[PDB]
């Protein structure tokens, strides 16, 4: 049968139902009990059982309609990740006439309401035997018969509702995603953090390195930018005396789409007064391992980066996490000494790293800055070794415009990134609170922005002023929720953990 | 570790003040 | 002294601390105990008492530096909206030279860490007596000796440093959001995130922000409501969803409007707006009782020296039907409800709007006229929480038609203090009717209603796959926040409100 024909015919049929006052879209059906509770309550029933003294109203979507007579029709009711059989017998329905009528009405895909008695077939399938079946909302389209589920990603991501009907695991991915977010909130709330909201539109975007979205405000005749990170606002709040803050919210980047990249994504940021990044490493260990254990039942999870048609990695979130220092470990991987860390701002250094990238075949598209070449090298040699949760620590100041200088190692900063499965999930640092250094760094950033780099960031003077009023010694932290969602739902693709991911149109 | 700060709320969670009963039960997804 | 010179002098002094290596911005100071816990632990001390076996590190900002002289100084150390006296006398310090150095170093506004002993004064004031004081972060400016609203909203950190009540408002805001989440979570709702940039903006009546996605050569609109996505998820089989998230409007920035604001939207399968009325009563009433202690709340819509309104959130909330109570308030009969799409009716409502001096800017559609009349005669009677129910379909393009009253919809708005805080309705699940109403909306958008809706054909398709009987609901968190913090300005409940530079 042809799906368009099916649609035309079915639309006609429902229209007919409308003109007959047969009410194909009722207003209210009173559900007595969830399918889940119904199953949990009446599973103990024996084959052949039929409770005459219990009558219940359940609802759901028809997955299948099959006959075993002209007086016997079985419907497969689905809901809540679960199934219940509707055993519609003529003898138990209110009329023969109405039984015939309702069975002529219903097609696979319909939302129905069922009022009936709990029972179980001779085979032993728990069922509900209907006194009355009510059409709650008809499905006008033909739902696909599929052998391997809905696999076509275009269909799955554009029509998420289809994915959710036809595929059982999708639901659980988004449940897990919610569990993550809620767990984090509970963690932080219990540590005395105040959940806050900061602006998503600013006049100058800051907090990370990214190409922003630009929109126009009509009444004010100025451009606003969509935010890339709430960082600077939080630090201002800490100056104002709120010692512990967090926000779980959306961030925006005008980039492209890949497996780890959507234009809008969810992050959690928190800022904590009188903490340094060692404290943040300890809290991060507790939060991530706790999260994984609470949600999945264990510290060990399996990941298939290349899909189920590929290798499985065993990821161990058992604390403590491996720690590596970026520069030393990069040297160790390269088998060569890199220049002294106080010499990273020089051209000699840039030239050395350039040569090494060329010789090790690591691409760095222009501009081939020291910071970028470093990043590409780290990505090639260190990040790939990070299967289990690994802290990469002590980044150069040239990669970290807002991180406080390292108290031992000149040219470095008190910063870390959490890597899991070769990808970054956290970024944190002891915050820079010296207004002068912060302004200098902003100035170098603005100089790099003058040469043409659209990701390198602006000078926020309000933020520098705020620093001048006295930002306490503070440590800050950011986490990519979507990525954590990926690794905990065994998704190799960010489109899997976004309900409605961005798609280049058709 | 880091000094104790008391939770701004609890000690969650509320709706121990109010849970309506007009609609069938679904269980808390976090439980 | 002069602030711009104070700043230069301080800058120089701190710079000198840097070049001398006395470390004005230390990396790490270990606080042993919060000021709140300190106070809770040692408030019970007798005056003149002085626990010497206990040494503790605390931290905070300096609000006042006063010296008795010359071996003694008192510091007013604040944090967490509490205060602690630092009683610094020379004989208790580590050394008299270091005492002198450290006091000569400090100024008011400075973040400092204090290591010392708990003890009261004879005067009775709970204090810490320092073995050592460390400068954590210098304040380079003159702090004000703060009421000016523009100055508070533009420098929120000053506001939070100087004014104690702001912090409390934001704590209340947070408690409201947290309560809502607990409430819906416990009711079996899945907390979800839907896109904040769309191709077609839908869900509400509003004028969107437009922005451009470079790598797609495509314009995207910032969202005005999550509604259509939620309904699509209910289609998907997720029976209960909610989202507490941001929303955007390209509009006027004012006393009650910000270009970005926060709503909670939830959708519930197999519910109708009656069910949603019960749920709303329970949620709001309980929320208020939980946050404030009582169902009773006093509010000042204009000034603290203005008319005070006393509001009773005790359920059940008053209910009024829109057309009926408009007929009561107009002293006249209105057209039969199945006549509301006629220009006869539009003309009648225009004549009634003129006759009772109600201003309706163009375009004077039946809906805008109706809304203006409801605003004038009905909303002003809504001091206590009041459900205004059974809106006409012309005002409610996504609402399901009333099951008795033709021309009406199964909808309510919740009003407190003459302002809308909730909007909810039995959801329209008929794809044909919805398409028709979208087409009517598109006609009204071609003839120049600027906030009028577009045509989501995808949403319509979803409806064709079948949306179960569902009821939906929305709440303006910012307004609830205003009402529970006695704020008549929305800037009072947004940490960094939009300002018109
Ligand atoms: N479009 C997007 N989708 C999901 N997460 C994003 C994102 N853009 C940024 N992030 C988050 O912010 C962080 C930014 O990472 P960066 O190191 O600045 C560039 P990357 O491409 O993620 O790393 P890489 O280029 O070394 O592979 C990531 O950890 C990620 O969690
Ligand atoms: N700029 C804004 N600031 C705060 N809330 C807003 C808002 N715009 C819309 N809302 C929310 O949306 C609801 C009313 O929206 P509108 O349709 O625009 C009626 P309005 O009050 O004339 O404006 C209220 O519950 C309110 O919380
Ligand atoms: N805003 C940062 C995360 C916080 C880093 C610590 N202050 C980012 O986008 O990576
Ligand atoms: N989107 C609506 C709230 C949801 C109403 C129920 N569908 C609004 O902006 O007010
Ligand atoms: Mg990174
Ligand atoms: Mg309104």
């Amino acid at each position: 049968v042809d799906p368009n024909q099916y649609y035309k015919i079915r639309s006609q049929a429902i229209h007919q139902l409308k003109v007959n006052g047969e009410d194909p879209y009722p207003h209210k059906f009173h559900v007595d009990i969830s399918l889940t509770d119904f199953i949990q309550k009446y599973s103990h029933l024996q084959p052949g059982d039929h409770l005459t003294d219990i009558t219940l109203k359940v609802a759901g979507r028809i997955h299948a309609k099959r006959a075993s007579g002209g007086k016997l029709i079985f419907y497969d009711l689905r809901g809540e990740g679960v199934k219940l059989q509707v055993m519609a017998n003529s003898r138990n329905y209110k009329s023969e006439e109405e039984f015939i009528h309702i069975n002529n009405k219903l097609r696979r895909g319909d939302i129905i309401g069922v009022q009936g008695n709990p029972g179980k077939t001779k085979k032993g399938e728990l069922s509900i035997i209907p006194y009355e079946i009510t059409l709650l909302s008809p499905c006008l389209h033909m739902l696909p018969h599929l052998h391997f589920g809905l696999k076509d990603k275009e269909t799955r991501y554009r029509q998420r509702y289809l994915d959710l009907i036809l595929n059982d695991f999708v639901r659980q991915k988004f449940i897990i995603r919610s569990k993550i977010i809620t767990y984090i909130r509970s963690f932080l709330d219990e540590l005395g953090f105040l959940e806050i909201e900061t602006p998503m539109m600013n006049i100058i975007p800051g907090g990370a390195v990214a190409k922003p979205f630009i929109t126009y405000h009509n009444e004010l005749d100025m451009n606003l930018y969509m935010r890339i990170a709430p960082e600077l606002y939080h630090k201002m709040l800490v100056v104002g005396g709120i010692d512990r803050v967090y926000e779980i919210g959306r961030q925006f980047r005008n980039e492209g789409i890949d497996l780890t990249h959507n234009p809008e994504f969810t992050t959690c940021e928190f800022y904590m007064a009188y903490a340094d990044y060692h404290d943040l490493m300890e809290i991060t260990e507790k939060m991530v391992s706790g999260m994984v254990k609470h949600i999945t039942g264990s510290y060990k999870v399996t990941y298939h980066p290349d899909g189920p048609e590929g290798q499985a990695y065993d990821v161990d979130f058992t604390p403590p996490f491996r720690r590596i220092n970026m520069v030393e470990e990069l040297e160790k991987a390269l088998g060569m000494k890199l220049p002294e860390t106080n010499l990273f701002e020089t051209e000699e250094t840039r030239k050395i790293l350039d040569d090494i990238c060329v010789a090790k075949a690591v691409e760095c598209p222009p501009p081939r800055t020291t910071a970028r070449l470093l990043d590409k090298l780290v990505g090639e040699f260190l990040e790939v070794t990070c299967i289990n949760p690994t802290f990469i620590c002590d980044h150069p100041q040239i990669m970290s415009p807002l991180a406080k200088w390292h108290r031992s190692k000149e040219g470095l900063t008190e910063r870390f990134e959490l890597f899991v499965m070769k990808k970054e999930i956290c970024n944190a640092y002891t915050e820079l609170n010296d207004p002068m250094r912060q302004r200098q760094l902003f100035e170098e950033q603005a100089k790099a922005k003058a040469a043409g780099d659209d990701e390198a960031m602006f000078i926020d003077e309000n933020f520098c002023t705020a620093l001048e009023y006295g930002l306490p010694p503070t440590a800050g932290w950011g986490m990519g929720i979507d990525r954590v969602a990926m690794f905990l739902t065994d998704s190799n693709n960010i489109k899997e953990v976004l309900l409605f991911p961005a798609m280049k149109p058709e | 570790p880091m000094y104790q700060v008391k939770p701004y709320h609890g000690g969650g969670a509320p709706l121990r003040v109010e849970l309506p009963t007009c609609m069938y039960r679904l269980p808390n997804v976090h439980g």
